Formats: C-alpha cells, structure tokens, sequence
C-alpha cells in the first residue's frame, strides 16, 4: 500500500 | 495531546508553516492540447502535490496522534477534496479562469468536465466576493482532512477527532474576532465557510466519477498512488 | 423577500408549520433487492411530493424564479430525504426507520449490492445526531439550510444567513455558552458535508439501479435521478 | 418540460 508506505516513512 | 495545547495563533502559526508549495506542471504553450494531454498534465501535477499534501497532513496538529489505519482513511477520502480547494484559492485572484500551475492557467474555454471546471469558478468566486483569508483557508483545509472521512472495536480515535475539530472552531472564531466582526458577523462568517466544504465535498465526489470513467477507458495512465487513492472510492 | 422581515421565533415556527408528515410504508420484511427498493421507491415517491410542498413553504424559496426552484430541488432532494430518514431513525440505534412500519438494519441491506456503505454512513450520521441531541427546531433549519446551499452555485446568501441567526438563537435559548453556540454550529454543519457524500453515492446506486430495471422508477424520480446524471 | 415544473405551482 503506497499510501501506508509514505506516512511511515 | 500536542494539538488541544496549542493556542488559536499557535494552531494557524503551525498550519500556516504546514503549507506545501505551489508546483509547476509541465505544460508547454508550444505544445498541442487535446483532451489527453491536459487531463495528464493534470495528473502529473495531482500525483507529485500528493507527495506533498502526505507530508503537509503528519504536519497537521493531531493528525499522527491517530493511528496509521486511521490517517490512510483520512487521506484517501480527503485527498481531491483537499487538492481542490488548494485549486480554488490560488485561483481567487484570476476571475472567471483555474490557475491549476503558475505556468497552467486555463479558462473554461479549452475543456470536456466543463461543469466541474464551472463549479470550481463558481467557489473560486464565493472565495473571493468572501475575501477568504489565507488562516481561514489552512483551517478550512484542515478540517476537510479530520472531517470527511470520520463517520466511515476502538475510537476513542474518531472522538479525539472531534476535539481538535472544536479546537480549530475557536481558531476560526478567533481569526474573526480579530478581524473586527460582530458576533452575528462571525456565526454567519463561519456557516458561509462551512457551507463551502459541502460544496467542495460534492465537486470531489463529481471528480472521482469522471476519473474512474477516464481509467477504465484506458485514455492516459494514472499513476500508481492515484490509482490506490481512486480505488478506495470506487 | 418576506423572509429577511422574519423573527427568529418565527422563522422557527413557519418551519415547524411547513413540516412534511412521516409516510408508511405498504404493509413483510424485505430482504432482497427488488423487494427492498420497490418499497424505498414508492416511498421517496410519495415523500417527493410533500418535499415539494414544503419546499415552497420554506421562506425565501418562493422568491425564487421557478427555474431556480427547479434547479435546488433537484440538487437537493436525495440529501433532504436522507436527512430526514437520519432524523426519525435517532431513537432507534444501529437501525433505519424509513417508515414507523419499515425499519431496517444492516443486515437486510448486506443483500443488493453497494447498499451497506451508504446504510452504515447513514447510521453513523444517525447516532451522530443522536449524540449531539439534535433538536427538531434545529432539524428544520438545516433542511433548510441543505435545500438553499445544495445547488446556490445574495437573496439565497441573506436567508441562508437569517438561517444561520436562527440556528444560533435556538442554541441560545438553549442556555448554551457563546463558545458551545459557535461550537455546536460548526458541528452541525460539518455534518452537511457528509450528507452530500451520502447523496451523491446513494444518486450513483439509483442509477445503477435504473440502468438494470429491475425496480420500475416513477417518472418524477427518473427526472430527479438524471437530473444528476 | 418537468414534472417539478408542474408541481410546484398552484
Ligand atoms: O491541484 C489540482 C490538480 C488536479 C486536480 C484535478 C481535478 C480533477 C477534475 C477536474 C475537472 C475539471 C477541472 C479541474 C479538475 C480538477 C485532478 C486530480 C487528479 C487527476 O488524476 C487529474 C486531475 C485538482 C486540483
Ligand atoms: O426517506 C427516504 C426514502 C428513500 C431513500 C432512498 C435512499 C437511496 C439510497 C440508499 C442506499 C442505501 C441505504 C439507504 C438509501 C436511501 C431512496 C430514494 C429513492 C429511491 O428510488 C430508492 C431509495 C432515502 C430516504
């Protein structure tokens, strides 16, 4: 999940 | 427990500092047009103010107190709603036209979508007859983020939501009171701006129509966070 | 025109005044798609025509040329007959009363696809209302409210700004603080927003629902529906 | 025309 990715990192 | 401490000018001080930047499109008056090549600059543009409007929302008081899960939900609701009304105010200044880039500012005449573009004139307009401020606007902006997804186990979350909801309320409030308002001038002030978000809702939801349609007629590619972002409505 | 002369108590009861009744539905538990929105659509049919009659009795509606009246009915109506459905489900948690002898759980909207996530969204704006007590008097001002904004895109701007007054009065006459007035303003019309969402998902069902024919729309909802469409 | 029209007169 891109979204999820981006937040986290 | 970051966000309910701040004061009201801390709040827009921080959301104002928040603000991600204006990005340029890669259009080219030299450059022919069809309806292929705009809707994919726009994409283009849309996918990298992505980038930006993720990390604007981590900046967003109260926005990481919530779980990952939460702020995914958040964005994937929010997210045109959000590139939207960035569109709206930095077009307030051009009448009648979008300003989508500084390099990109198109009028109605060069479309189709054409009633998307009108109702996008028409808030750009109330924005302006309104003289909205730019601290009303990131608070506006805000609460679209916390708001739009929050009435879609634990939560706890969603009522944490409402609080920093109520704090950016005074905020506003307090934005207006300064300004010189009445009372009665700063409850009608705050319904018009309010009202504006259902309006901005509505042309989001419009949108994702039209770019669900644009992806399964295979016209021009969406990238592969835009494609994610537009499943989670369909 | 008439309506900026108003009071605020008396624009508070020419809304009670102008109040559609609550409509039965036709007397067994519908479970499948055909039967469920057979009896939705007969339903909002018959709720239409109050809604249209009310609409006239909402101050400042009447000033309008017909064109224009058209025009916020059609934008509106979905997000009005929701609201509506909302309101007189607030005392029956995790269930939807569309009619004091039709109320429905989740579980038969499970059935006919891409029902249950406008059902849950309508149950959580539902136990949202419930939460805040919303109160009848503030109910009929956003109606209002959701009638004049819904498609306004300045005598539309200066009722909906007497509306906003008499919102504001009501909160008032509450006994609530200066700060739980703007407050609860602010939340009361956050709410409208996703309302709109609601109606505008729910108008993308009924056109599916139309294109497939399987449930004969009434003639007055197909022109409703493609007014959107 | 428009059922509405009709019906939001008389
Ligand atoms: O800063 C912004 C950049 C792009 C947009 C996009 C929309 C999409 C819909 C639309 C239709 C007519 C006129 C403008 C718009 C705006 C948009 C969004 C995603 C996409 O893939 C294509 C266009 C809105 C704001
Ligand atoms: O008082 C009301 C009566 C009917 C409705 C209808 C909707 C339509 C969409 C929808 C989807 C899921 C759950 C509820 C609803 C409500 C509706 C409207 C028209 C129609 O032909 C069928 C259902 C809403 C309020």
């Amino acid at each position: 999940k891109i979204l999820h990715r981006l937040l986290q990192d | 427990s970051l966000a309910l401490s701040l004061t009201a000018d801390q709040m827009v001080s921080a959301l104002l500092d928040a603000e991600p930047p204006i990005l340029y499109s890669e259009y080219d008056p030299t450059r022919p047009f069809s309806e292929a090549s705009m809707m994919g600059l726009l994409t283009n543009l849309a996918d990298r103010e992505l980038v930006h409007m993720i990390n604007w929302a981590k900046r967003v008081p109260g926005f990481v107190d919530l779980t990952l899960h939460d702020q995914v939900h958040l964005l994937e609701c929010a997210w045109l709603e959000i590139l939207m009304i960035g569109l709206v105010w930095r077009s307030m200044e051009h009448p009648g036209k979008l300003l989508f880039a500084p390099n990109l500012l198109l009028d109605r005449n060069q479309g189709k979508m054409v009633e998307i573009f009108d109702m996008l004139l028409a808030t750009s307009s109330r924005f302006r007859m309104m003289n909205l401020q730019g601290e009303e606007f990131v608070c506006l902006k805000s609460i679209i983020l916390l708001n739009s997804g929050v009435y879609t186990k634990s939560l706890e979350e969603k009522d944490h939501i409402h609080r920093v909801l109520d704090k950016i309320t005074d905020t506003l409030i307090h934005l207006m009171a300064k300004a010189g308002l009445t009372l009665q001038q700063q409850h009608q002030r705050l319904a018009q701006l309010l009202l504006i978000l259902s309006h901005i809702r509505h042309m989001s939801n419009k949108g994702m129509e039209h770019l669900y349609s644009m992806k399964c007629k295979n016209v021009v590619p969406l990238s592969d966070l835009l494609l994610e972002m537009l499943d989670a409505h369909r």
